C-alpha cells in the first residue's frame, strides 16, 4: 500500500503520458458512419466502456466522444448513425501532448474536462505534423498512484 | 492526425487555419467554414477537392501553392497581404480561411507574417501562433521570417 | 496536486468509511419488482451509473446489485421484473462496517471486490438486541477522491 | 439489515447463528439449516413463522422466548445446556441453530455461555463470538455473562 502509493504520487512529477497511454490500436472506437441497430447497442453495453472515442474513416481522426449516458433516449429501431447522434450533444474533446507531466494531466483531470485525453506527439522527422498515439485516462494515472 | 480549424483574431481581422480536408470530409469542412464566417479559403498545398461545390455555397478558393515546408516565396506572400486587406476592407468582419496539409506549417507561416504586417511584434506573431498551435511553423521558416520586416502593409 | 495527495494516502488509514460513504437516501437504486420497460432502461442509461443496489420492500434492504453489462440482452418490453434478472446472474454483495479504514477499504476493492460497498452499523441505544444498520454506499472512487484531493 | 448465519465451531459442538426469517423467504432459511447440518432450531424471540414446514423436513424447532436482549432466565439456560448435551450426543457431527430477531443479541448469548460451559475461558468465549459477527452483546448481557459461573456442564 501506502509507501509504494507516495511515491506513486510524487513520480507524477516524472512520468509521461506515453508511459501509460493506451495506443490507439488496442482502443475501444467508433466509426461515426455507425448505426444504432441492436447489437452496437449490446456490444457498446457490454464493452463496458462509458465514453468511446468517435473517429471518422481513419483511426487517427477523432471528430466526438459517445457517451454512455447519451444513447438513453435514442432509440434503435431508428438506425441513426452515430456522426448525428454525436452533435445532439456537444461532448468535449481533450487533447493533450506525449511529454505533459502525468500531475499535470491530473489537474486537468479535475479542472471538468473529459477523464479520456487524447495523445498527439509533433513529428519532424517538410511541414511539422501532429501525431495521435492513443488514449489516456484518468484511471491510467489512478493506477499509477495506487500500484 | 488531422487538428480541428483554430481561428486567430489580431487587428479586427480573423484567420482560420485548417487542414486539408478530403471530399468525403468535405460537408463538414465548409460547416466550419459558414460557422467561423470564411467567405475565402487560401489553398497553399496540393490539389485534392474539388473547389466548386464551396463557390456553390458561396465561397472563393485561391490556389496560391508553394512546396512542402518551404518558406512562401515573394509573389505568394504579396498577393496574400493585399487580398488579406482588400477582403477586409470589403466586409469588415469576416474570416479568412488558410489550409496547407495539416494546419501545422505553411498557413500558420501565412497568418504570422500578417500579423507583423501589422505591427505586432515578430514573436508576439509567433507568441500568438504557438500558444493555440503548438510547434506549428518548421525549421526555415522562423528563420525565414525573422530576416523579414514589415513595411507595414496592413 | 502531489502534497495534498501524499497527506490522502496517509490518512487512508485514519479516516473511515462512515464520512466518505454516500447515505443511503441519496443512492441510486432500484425496488426489485420495478420492471424494465423502455423508460426504466432509459433512467438506467442515463443515470451513468454501471452498477445498481436493488432492494426489496424498504431501501435498506439490499438484496442484489444489477450491472449495466447485464442488461445488454434483456429485451425491455419483453417486461420482466429486475428481481427475475438479478436471479440470471447473481452478482454478490460487498458488505463492510463505518469504522473500517479507508485503504483496508481500498484493499477490499484492490482485487476482485465490487467496487460497490455497503455500509453497516453494529447500534446499542438502547436496549434490545443489537442490530446492523445500513447507512449507505461507498465506491472506490469515493476513495480515490480522497486521495486526488 | 439481517446478516447471513454464522458457524461457531469449537470443542466438536457446532452452533449456528441466524436472524428470524420472514418465511416469504423460508426455503433459504431451512436451506442453509441443512447445508450446516442443523436438525435442531432454538427460537428465543416473537413466533412470526410457521415452523411445520421445518418440522415436515426433519427439523425440530424449539420455542424459549425471553425478552429483547435481556439475559436468558435461569430455566432457559439450564434447558438450553441441556439440550445442547443431549443433541450432541444423538448424533456428533450436527449443528444446533439459534436465532431471536437478527442474529447479534440473545443467541449469540446462549452460544457464548454454552461456550464458557465447557470451559473456555470467558474472554476468549466473548472475543470469539466478537470475531465471527461483530458488536455481538449489549452492556447487560455481558454484565450478565461472568458473574455467571460454569459448573462444568458440557464435557
Amino acid at each position: 500500500g501506502p509507501l509504494n502509493m507516495i511515491q506513486g504520487v510524487l513520480e507524477l512529477r516524472c512520468r509521461t503520458v506515453e508511459d501509460v497511454l493506451t495506443p490507439l490500436e488496442d482502443c475501444f472506437m467508433l466509426d461515426a458512419s455507425t448505426v444504432l441497430d441492436f447489437g452496437v447497442l449490446a456490444s457498446i453495453m457490454q464493452s463496458g466502456h462509458t465514453r468511446i472515442p468517435v473517429y471518422e474513416e481513419e483511426r487517427s481522426n477523432i471528430v466526438d466522444m459517445l457517451y454512455l449516458k447519451d444513447l438513453a433516449f435514442v432509440d434503435p429501431e431508428d438506425c441513426t448513425p452515430l456522426s448525428t447522434i454525436t452533435r445532439f450533444y456537444n461532448h468535449p474533446l481533450h487533447f493533450v501532448f506525449n511529454d505533459t507531466k502525468l500531475d499535470a494531466v491530473l489537474e486537468e483531470f479535475k479542472r471538468g474536462k473529459s477523464h479520456l485525453a487524447i495523445v498527439q506527439k509533433v513529428n519532424n522527422e517538410g511541414d511539422p505534423f501532429y501525431e495521435v498515439l492513443g488514449l489516456v485516462t484518468l484511471e491510467d494515472v489512478i493506477e499509477e498512484i495506487i500500484r | 492526425n488531422r487538428p480541428a480549424p483554430v481561428e486567430v483574431s489580431y487587428k479586427h481581422m480573423r484567420f482560420l487555419i485548417t487542414h486539408n480536408p478530403t471530399n468525403a470530409t468535405l460537408s463538414t469542412f465548409i460547416e466550419d467554414l459558414k460557422k467561423y464566417g470564411a467567405t475565402t479559403v487560401v489553398r497553399v498545398c496540393e490539389v485534392t477537392y474539388d473547389k466548386t461545390p464551396l463557390e456553390k455555397d458561396g465561397i472563393t478558393v485561391v490556389d496560391w501553392p508553394f512546396d512542402d515546408g518551404a518558406p512562401p516565396p515573394g509573389k505568394v506572400v504579396e498577393d496574400w497581404l493585399s487580398l488579406v486587406k482588400a477582403k477586409f476592407c470589403e466586409a469588415p468582419g469576416s474570416c479568412v480561411a488558410v489550409h496547407a496539409v495539416a494546419g501545422l506549417g505553411r498557413a500558420p507561416v501565412l497568418v504570422a507574417l500578417a500579423l507583423i504586417e501589422s505591427g505586432m511584434k515578430y514573436e508576439d506573431a509567433i507568441q500568438f501562433i504557438r500558444q493555440k498551435r503548438r510547434g506549428a511553423i518548421n525549421s526555415k521558416q522562423l528563420t525565414y521570417l525573422e530576416k523579414y520586416r514589415p513595411k507595414q502593409r496592413l
